[PDB]
């Protein structure tokens, strides 16, 4: 219960396996609703990400804000965690309380490679947030010259 | 000899995060009006049997009043956990007072929703018994400073409700009032 969440934060791959072999719940969460797939994605522990999804980790888990681990991976700048979640069947059109799609998050921090990874699985280029702005609209404000080309090319 | 009408038959009410702090004394209170109110259905009264509280009369007539969602009215109970009880409004335990709640959809409802009321989501501290902590500062989940300008994880304080005409009775917000009665070491109590 409590052990599995903090183990996911610390990046203890072996400690993950001992507790997961003990029959611990794969979709446990804190009072804020943070499943340990969120923690593995946010901290960038690629090995933990693979282990959890093998036995049926909740790929569509959400916190109080509705955040998905894909959002955390997209905003942090983690490369191979994003694709493996999309391989497992990660949703792409889910919107949080703010309405930000994972495509929007990469636009703000200029994560170029993540943009095409989600686009290959069907990311909506013309998605709107709560303010109505798009990832293309994020590029013009943040001064990211190259990132606007990819979205325009796919527009 | 005190205006319980202006707190019961009023039209302007506070919210969960800013419940009104009222102290009333030097009058007589008609407790019997509740038993024949013909409009109260959730008289889940506490601390004293309705029949015992009639004859007695003391000071510390602390009164609380706000609104709450329908299905979660049960969260208002001493020693009982709940979303409001754990994060929005603590109830002082061993609460020797009494509470009233009822449905009043006829006046607190408008077409398109009533986006006026709000409630808090998270905090650092804990709800001490009988505490109101109004605040506007935004908490954080990361070291990045979300100084006024919009940010990702700077814990926007409160979120609103929606009260549409088509909303169900179970989801319709109920008006709630809270009364407490006890003593202070000072003698010569004031009855009601």
């Amino acid at each position: 219960g409590k052990k599995l969440l903090e183990a996911a934060r610390a990046g203890q791959d072996d400690e993950v396996r001992i507790l997961m072999a003990n029959g611990a719940d794969v979709n446990a969460c804190d009072p804020s609703g943070i499943t340990p797939l969120h923690l593995a994605a946010d901290k960038g522990h690629l090995e933990i990400v693979e282990v959890l999804l093998k036995y049926g980790a909740d790929v569509n888990a959400m916190d109080v804000w509705g955040r998905t681990p894909l959002h955390l991976a997209a905003f942090t700048g983690h490369l191979e965690i994003v694709e493996v979640l999309l391989k497992y069947g990660a949703d792409v059109n889910a919107c949080d309380l703010n309405g930000y799609t994972p495509l929007h998050l990469a636009a703000g921090r200029g994560h170029l490679e993540i943009v095409e990874v989600l686009l290959k699985n069907g990311a909506g280029v013309n998605a709107q947030d709560k303010f109505g702005k798009t990832a293309f609209d994020i590029s013009i404000d943040n001064g990211n010259e190259d990132l606007a080309e990819i979205l325009q090319s796919s527009s | 000899l005190c205006p319980f009408g202006e707190v019961f038959n009023a039209t302007r009410f506070a919210s969960v995060y800013a419940w009104n702090r009222k102290r009333i004394s030097n009058c007589v209170a008609d407790y019997s009006v509740l038993y024949n109110s013909a409009s109260f259905s959730t008289f889940k009264c506490y601390g004293v049997s309705p029949t015992k509280l009639n004859d007695l009369c003391f000071t510390n007539v602390y009164a609380d009043s706000f609104v709450i969602r329908g299905d979660e009215v049960r969260q208002i109970a001493p020693g009982q956990t709940g979303k409001i009880a754990d994060y929005n409004y603590k109830l002082p335990d061993d609460f020797t007072g009494c509470v009233i709640a009822w449905n009043s959809n006829n006046l607190d409802s408008k077409v398109g929703g009533n986006y006026n009321y709000l409630y808090r989501l998270f905090r650092k501290s804990n709800l001490k018994p009988f505490e109101r902590d109004i605040s506007t500062e935004i908490y954080q989940a990361g070291s990045t400073p979300c100084n006024g300008v919009e940010g990702f994880n700077c814990y926007f304080p409160l979120q609103s409700y929606g009260f549409q005409p088509t909303n169900g009775v179970g989801y319709q917000p109920y008006r709630v009032v809270v009364l407490s009665f006890e003593l202070l070491h000072a003698p010569a109590t004031v009855c009601g």
